[PDB]
Order: C-alpha cells, then structure tokens, then sequence
C-alpha cells in the first residue's frame, strides 16, 4: 500500500543545518498532505509541521516554525525537511508520516517511516571498533554459549550488527549503545548458541557502521597468553 | 499548551488479563484523541482514533472509549505481542500534544537468570583498557542485580549497565554491565569475578577465573 | 470571501477488474471471490465420519479378503476408495 | 452359499474415488483433490462432491464487487479551490468512511467523514455477502462422474446429464454475479446521489 | 439400482435449477415494480416541478 523510506546523515556538525528526505511508495503524493515528527529517546515526542503535498501550503508547531523548514518534490515522489541552528539536545529519531488532507481533523499520523536516527556531531566522525569475545567456560549455560562482538570506539551512533549476515537469528540481542567515561561510544550485539557447537565452528560478527560504510566480517576466536 | 496526562504511569500484567490504560486533558476535548503502539527499537504504529472508532489493520481485542476528558484504552487480552509505549494524542486543539507514555510489560515467566561473565580478549589487552562485563540471560522482575568483587576490592558501580529491554520470547530482561578499566589499572589485581545478587532467589553466584586463564 | 462546500467518494490507490453486464470491465475499490479453487490436499475428518480402503474396493470389502478385511462390521459416512487397490485372493465379476 | 444376512439401512452414505490421505481437520465439503472451506458459493475444483459442497462451475475466476467504482485520479495538481470534488472525479486518500464532505472556507481547507450514510451502503453489502455466503445445498449420492471403463449407451447419458447441468450452472451463476455486480455499482453510487439530493434539498 | 440411481439424479437436478430459477425471476420482478412505482412517483414529481 504505503511505505515510506527514511533518509539523511545520522550525523551534524553543532549549530548547522539539517538535511533530510524521506520516501513515497504506492498512491500519489499529490493526494495527501505529509508532516514530520521528532523524539528523543525514552521522552515524548513531538509534531514538527505539515504541508500540501497537492499544492504546498504548509504550517509549523510554534516552536519549530523559524527553525524547521520543511518541503516537497511532486517530480520525484519526495519531500524535505530542513533545519537551521540545531542544538545539541535535538539529537533525536525522526520519521515521515502521512496526515489526512483537512487541515482540522482526526486519524493523523495513519502510517509512519521506518525511523531513521539523528545525532548531532558533538565529538569527530571516526570508525566502529570491533571487539571478539570469546566464549569461556564461565560463559556457557547447559545449553547455549555467550559468543560476543563489541563495537567500540564508534563515533558517531549507531552501529548495526549482522550475525552470519543474519544467517542466524535466534537469541541474538543487541545490547544497547553505551556512553563509557571515555565520551565514546559502545555496545555489544551478544548471540546465544548451543553449547554443543563449541569449539567447532568459527562465527562472525559483521559490522554495518553506515554512516562510515564499514564493514567487518571479523571472527571470533580462542587464543593463549 | 493542552497537557496529555497518561494513566497509569506504568503497568503490567500475564497473559490473556484485561488492561485499562486512562488519558486525561487539561481541557475536556470533544471525543478528539488517537492511540498509538510503539515497538521499542521500532517504527510506533497508529493504535485507534477518534474516541476509539474501530479500524481495520487493529485487530479487535484494542478498544477504547471516549467521554470529553474520560478517555481509556483497552487491552482485552493481553498477548506477548501486546508490550510497547503507549500514547494518547489529542488533535482538538492546535499544537497537536501526546501521552506520556506508558511502559507495559507482561507479568510472567518468572525464570532463574543464565549467567555469562565475558573474558578480556586480547585485542582488548593490547587496546589498553579491560572492559569485563557479565550477562544474565533471562529474568522477568528486574531483582536481579549484578556486582563486580576482584580479588583485591570491590569494582562495583564502576559496571556501565546495559539491560535488553522484553523480548517476543519473554517478558523478561537480559543485563550487560560494563566495567571498563585501563590496562595498568586492571592488571595490578589477580581473581576476577561476577557476582549476581536476583532478588528473587537472594542466591549469590559468584563466577572466577584465576590469573592464567586465557 | 465566499465559502464553497463540495462533494464527493473514497478511491483506493489499487483496485480490481470486475464482470459486469453494464461493461465486461470496470474498476472498483475492493474486490472479493466467488469461487474457491484451492484444497488443503487431504480428507479431513471433522464433522463426517471417514473409512479408508487403502488397497480394497468395496465389493472387495463387502466380500472378504484376508488382507484389509478390517472392514467387516464397520459403518461410515463416505467411504474412499484408493487406485491402486486390486483383487488379490480371488477372481470376480 | 451366503453365510447370513448384510443389514440394509438408508443413509447419506456413498462412496468416493480419490488418492487423498486421511486427515485431522474440521470441514465438511470432501473432494478428490481434498477438504475445502464450503463457505464461498462456487468452486472449480471437481464434478464430484460430497456434503455441503458449493455448487461445480466451469469458470477459472468469477469476481464480485464489494465496494464502489474506483476513479483513480493521478492528474497534474490544478491548484483548483478545495479539490474540485466530483462524483466523476475520484478522491484519492480517504479511509475513513465510504463517503466524505470536503470543504473550502475562510479558515481553511478540510474534510469530514460521514457514518449515517456509508453504514447504510456498508451493511446493504454486508447482506448481499451473506445471501450468497455460507448458503449451501448438501448433495448426499450422485452417481458416478468419472468412467474408467465405457460400457455403453447408459454410460453416454450421464456424461449428457453432467455436462448439461455444468454448462447451465457455468451460464446461470456467470449471470447472477453480473446482475450483482450492477446492482452494488447502481446502490452505492445511487446513495451517492440520495446524499447529494439531500444536501442539495 | 444404475437406471433409477440416475433419474433421482436428473429429478434432483430440475427441481433445484427451478428452485433457484424462480427465486431470481421473483426476486428480480419485486425490485422490479418498487422501481417502477417510485420511478412513476419521481415522474409524476417531475411533472409537476417542470
Ligand atoms: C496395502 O497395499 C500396498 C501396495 O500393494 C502394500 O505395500 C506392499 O506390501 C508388501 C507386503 O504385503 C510389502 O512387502 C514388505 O516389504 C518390505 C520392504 O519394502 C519388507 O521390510 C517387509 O518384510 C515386507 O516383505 C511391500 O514392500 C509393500 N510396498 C511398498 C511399501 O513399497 C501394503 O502392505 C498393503 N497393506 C496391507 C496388506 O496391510
Ligand atoms: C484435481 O485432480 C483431478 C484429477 O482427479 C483433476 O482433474 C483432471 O483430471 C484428469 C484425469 O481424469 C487429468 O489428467 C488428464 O487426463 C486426460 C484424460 O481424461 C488426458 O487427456 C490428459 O492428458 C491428462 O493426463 C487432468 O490433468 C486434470 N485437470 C484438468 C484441469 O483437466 C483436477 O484438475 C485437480 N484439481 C485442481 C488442480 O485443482
Ligand atoms: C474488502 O472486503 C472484504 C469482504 O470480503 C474484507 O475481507 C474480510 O476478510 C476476509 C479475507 O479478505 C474475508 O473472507 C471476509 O469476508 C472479510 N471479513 C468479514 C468477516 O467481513 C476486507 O476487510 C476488505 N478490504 C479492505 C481493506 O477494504
Ligand atoms: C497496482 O498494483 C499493480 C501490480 O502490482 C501495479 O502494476 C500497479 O502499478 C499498481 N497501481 C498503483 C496505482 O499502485
């Protein structure tokens, strides 16, 4: 029916303008009317603004209305949203939504993008850091391994992990990103296998640091001191 | 402008039990407020609108109803596919305003947690800092709780945590705690271990690997 | 200014070609079927009761033969018969 | 010699040829090719039935009409006041509803669903659903549909007999569908009309 | 046995052709003269109007 598709850098230097489009796919833009809608994690989120997808008449929540600047293309089934003098607290996902037509009405926000994530660029853009872990005896329930692959060091967020290209999936969990006293980012994406495929197979963790096109097929293995 | 109050604030319950979810205004609204259904790590879909008018997409346990400023969302069974944050958005007025957000989780499956210290690989060695973090693989209270004792003292709250919010195979919670250290700072002590305190057992057990083991 | 009201109906992105008698084709919202042309591919007992031969007709059955005699006393609502059951204790017609 | 008696009762029993296995499920309708749901009207799947199975056509596909005529209307924007909405003109972009009132005022420009007159239409399909959904005739023994062997003259009359009911079924549902099909078309654009005499009066 | 079988068969077939036959041919006469009547009423209303 409908889908849209995010797009923009996930990355922004403090204090400059934000640049993003988001994608149509099935029905006519010019029969509808599109706005965008932002959230920090865990917060509430917020209405941003909307326009005439037919002619392009548009409007702004009050406290985004100089800032945000949003926008259309009928030629290419595409619409804009740009952002001047971001703050380093707009940090935040963003999404595409479709609104209905009346300018007052009900059923807002009927379908939604992916979401894509927004980081300001507070420190330098630099590559993920990708840490094996072995699996150890102190490791291994009765029945499943902890085999582990850290991405460390990565600036900015995220960093997204394929297991065996996402051969498998079962009990594969993306530990959330975390802030280290370092200022830098981190996490691991931790995968449970049965006990049984120890020391037998050596598995991969595949690195998809998008932003900086990276990727890391990097095994895990056991060494000695 | 026109605050959205969301209650209750949090909530839980087992499977195939009715929930009731309450949004409150500032000003009574006439019968102008939306639901939504946000999958955490994931794209929030639309729940109901218009005071709860049925759609098709929502099967038809979701209800709700809506009197001015009595509005309440209904989970008439309450399956694992039913655990997300969910907002009461009022388009009465202008600026559009959202519920608070209610994290709801399912209350079952109480299961003994799968504890997994991690060892310093040796790229971690030659990186400089030792990050030894330990994961426990399913618990669905939160009692559980994780500390770090070293031989020589005790390293806990120096553990950056980091727990999995509930899965679609359980309610329930796995946490990674990160304590990084540097290479000097970690290497001065001898026996290191993982000790987990889940207060739902109050059964500590602690999990060493001496100096030597690599 | 003047204020103008105007009317109109709901359409779909993607809708069906449909049969009528007004025209063979036209284009409508939503669409259904008439006719099932697809089976689960095996005989299902709930609600009927159901027999199998599984090697013996029912002439065969009535009569007895050694093998697949089972059948003796049996009732049934349908019974199957499968294609490759034969005769194969004495010759009949 | 017959060593007894075989006790003769009068049922809905019959026999069936068919290569099949037996199964757990819960459906009436039981065809060589197997069970199916006995809920539309009409399958193709065989001649032979047993129970409460959908009357046998010839046709591939015989699709009915649930809703209202689709104007897709993918034209250049004109810009025009409101939307120039049209019972012509198609409205892309309006779940709610059936039918929509799409205004232009001084305050701005929007839309509101109507409930009173798209139930009507809504639950005027939703019968003529069911007076052709669910409905069914159970057909206990027929004889014989398929001939391995051809003895003869009989064998020739009951071929005439299947084709004969096949062919003026094929014709006669081929033709309820049409009408029905017109009829939605007529009733909802019909409604249309009612709701655009009521405004208008 | 055979013979009879098949005109139970041919007597089954007529009657539910014809059941179902009448059912449209009545049903399609009732709508039929509704339409006629009000058609006849929308005319006579016409009539006047002009
Ligand atoms: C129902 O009909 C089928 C087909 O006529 C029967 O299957 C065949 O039956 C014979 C025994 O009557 C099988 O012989 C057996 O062969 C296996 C090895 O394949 C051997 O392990 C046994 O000791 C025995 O000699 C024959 O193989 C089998 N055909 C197959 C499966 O390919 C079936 O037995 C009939 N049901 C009855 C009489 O219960
Ligand atoms: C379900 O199975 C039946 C078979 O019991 C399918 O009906 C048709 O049956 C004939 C056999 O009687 C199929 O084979 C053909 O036989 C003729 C001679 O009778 C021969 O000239 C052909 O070369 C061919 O071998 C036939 O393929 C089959 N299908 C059709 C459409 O005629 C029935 O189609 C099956 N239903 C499904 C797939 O839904
Ligand atoms: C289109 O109308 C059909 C009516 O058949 C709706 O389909 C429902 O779901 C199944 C499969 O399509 C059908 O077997 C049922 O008859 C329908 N439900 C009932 C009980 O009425 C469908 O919802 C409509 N599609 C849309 C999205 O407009
Ligand atoms: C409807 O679907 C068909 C088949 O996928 C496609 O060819 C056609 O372009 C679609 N039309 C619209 C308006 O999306």
């Amino acid at each position: 029916q409908v889908q849209l598709q995010e797009s923009g850098p996930g990355l922004v230097k403090p204090s400059e303008t934000l640049s993003l489009t988001c994608a149509v796919s099935g029905g006519t833009f010019s029969a509808y009317y599109w706005g965008w809608i932002r959230q920090p994690p865990g917060k509430g989120l917020e209405w941003i603004g909307s326009i005439s997808g037919g002619s392009g008449s548009t409007d702004y929540s009050p406290s985004l209305k100089s800032r945000a600047t949003i926008s259309r293309d009928t030629s290419k089934n595409q619409f804009s949203l740009k952002l001047t003098s971001v703050t380093a607290a707009d940090t935040a996902v963003y999404y595409c939504v479709r609104k209905y037509w009346g300018d007052y009405y009900a059923n807002w926000f009927d379908v939604w993008g992916p979401g894509v994530l927004v980081t300001v660029s507070s420190a330098s853009t630099k590559g993920p850091s990708v840490f094996p872990l072995a699996p150890c005896s102190r490791s291994t329930s009765e029945s499943t391994a902890a085999l582990g692959c850290l991405v460390k060091d990565y600036f900015p967020e995220p960093v997204t992990v394929s297991w065996n290209s996402g051969s498998l999936t079962s009990g594969v969990h993306t530990f959330p990103a975390v802030l280290q006293s370092s200022g830098l980012y981190s996490l691991s994406s931790v995968v449970t296998v049965p006990s049984s495929s120890l020391g037998t197979q050596t598995y991969v963790c595949n690195v998809n640091h998008k932003p900086s096109n990276t990727k890391v097929d990097k095994r895990v293995e056991i060494k000695t001191c | 402008d026109i605050q959205m109050t969301q209650s209750p604030s949090s909530l839980s319950a087992s499977v195939g039990d009715t929930v009731t979810i309450t949004c409150r205004a500032s000003q009574s609204i006439s019968s102008w407020l939306a639901w939504y259904q946000q999958k955490p790590g994931k794209a929030p879909k639309l729940l109901i609108y218009k005071a709860s008018s049925l759609q098709g997409g929502v099967p038809s346990r979701f209800s709700g109803s809506g009197s001015g400023s009595d509005f309440t969302l209904t989970i008439s069974s309450l399956q694992s596919e039913d655990f997300a944050t969910y907002y009461c958005q009022q388009y009465s007025g202008r600026p559009p305003t959202f519920g608070q957000g209610t994290k709801v989780e399912i209350k079952r499956a109480v299961a003994a947690p799968s504890v997994f210290i991690f060892p310093p690989s040796e790229d971690q060695v030659k990186s400089g800092t030792v990050s030894v973090v330990c994961l426990l693989n399913n618990f669905y209270p939160r009692e559980a709780s994780v500390k770090w004792k070293v031989d020589g003292a005790l390293k806990t709250g120096n553990s950056q945590e980091s727990v999995t919010e509930q899965d679609s195979k359980d309610n329930t919670y796995s946490l990674s705690s990160t304590l990084t250290l540097s290479s000097t700072d970690y290497q001065s002590h001898n026996v290191y271990a993982c000790e987990v305190t889940h207060q739902g057992l109050s059964s500590p057990v602690t999990k060493s690997f001496n100096r030597g083991e690599c | 200014s003047t204020a103008t009201l105007c009317l109109g109906h709901h359409a779909v992105p993607n809708g069906t070609i449909v049969k009528t008698i007004t025209n063979d084709q036209i284009e409508v919202t939503n669409a259904t079927e008439l006719v099932q042309n697809s089976s689960i591919g095996e005989i299902c007992d709930s609600p009927h009761q159901i027999l199998d031969g599984e090697n013996c007709t029912l002439i065969d059955a009535l009569l007895g033969d050694p093998q697949c005699d089972g059948f003796q006393n049996k009732k049934w609502d349908l019974f199957v018969e499968r294609s490759k059951a034969y005769s194969n204790c004495f010759p009949y017609d | 010699a017959p060593r007894g008696y075989f006790k003769i009762r009068s049922g809905k029993s019959s026999i069936m040829r068919s290569d099949a296995p037996i199964g757990k499920c819960n459906s009436e309708c039981i065809t060589p090719n197997g069970s199916i749901p006995n809920d539309k009207p009409f399958q193709n799947v065989n001649r032979i039935t047993y129970g409460a199975c959908p009357r046998y056509v010839k046709q591939s596909t015989l699709k009915l009409a649930t809703g209202m005529r689709n104007v897709p209307e993918k034209q250049t924007r004109g810009i025009f006041g409101a939307i120039a909405g049209f019972i012509e003109n198609g409205w892309e972009g309006m779940v709610d509803g059936w039918y929509g009132f799409r205004h232009q005022n001084s305050e701005g420009r929007g839309q509101a669903a109507d409930l009173k007159s798209t139930q009507a239409a809504i639950d005027q399909i939703n019968g003529k659903l069911n007076r052709l959904i669910g409905k069914t005739n159970e057909k206990f023994h027929q004889i014989e549909k398929e001939f391995s062997e051809v003895e003869g003259r009989i064998q020739d009359l009951e071929k005439y007999v299947e084709d004969t009911k096949i062919d003026l079924w094929s014709y006669n549902a081929e033709l309820l569908v049409a009408l029905e099909n017109q009829h939605t078309i007529d009733l909802t654009d019909s409604e249309m009309n009612k709701l655009f005499e009521k405004t208008k009066k």
